[PDB]
């Protein structure tokens, strides 16, 4: 609206100057009547300008309320986020232990079978080394060359 | 769990005080 105001200003200015100047050089009713029209329309635009100034003051109060509600929203957000993160790590470690419990639920063996199998796995040192071992000792945690060459696999097919 | 609950609670306790 500033453009229309300023155009009405400069138009009023130099055309009123022209009316004054033709009066002065005489000693033009049409451009007079148009000057009357420009003056009235300029005063109407000044009234609209004061009204829009009231509108802008209302807008300033309103955007201050906007920023205050934005700050309230964000102060909800950050605290809800930190609560979310703490509970997320908590339920994650709990679901780790629950996964391990559910794997243990799948396999359930009688105790004597566990003891018997532990005896077969560690009567001869198969899964855990002999206590006095130096490199070059023949025994190994794999089958070994002699057990392979003396088994049914090596002998009975050959 | 308890801490998270009371955390949520006090933040909710903050929000009508903004309203």
């Amino acid at each position: 609206t500033r453009e229309r105001l300023l155009s009405a200003l400069e138009d009023l200015e130099v055309l009123s100057r022209e009316l004054i100047e033709m009066l002065a050089i005489s000693r033009e009713n049409q451009v007079l009547e148009l000057l009357i029209h420009r003056d009235g329309e300029f005063q109407e635009l000044m009234k609209l300008a004061l009204n829009q100034g009231k509108i802008h003051h209302e807008m300033q109060v309103l955007e201050k309320e906007v920023e205050k509600r934005d700050s309230d929203i964000q102060q909800l957000q950050k605290q809800l986020k930190e609560a979310e993160q703490i509970l997320a790590t908590a339920v994650y470690q709990a679901k780790e232990k629950l996964k391990s419990i559910e794997k243990a639920r799948k396999g359930a063996i009688s105790s004597e079978e566990i003891i018997k199998y532990a005896h077969r796995i560690s009567a001869s040192n198969a899964v855990c080394a002999p206590l006095t071992w130096v490199p070059g000792d023949p025994r190994r945690p794999y089958p070994t060359d002699l057990e392979m060459r003396s088994g049914l696999l090596g002998q009975m097919n050959n | 769990l308890e801490r998270v609950i009371e955390m949520i609670q006090n933040c909710l306790a903050s929000l009508p005080d903004d309203l």
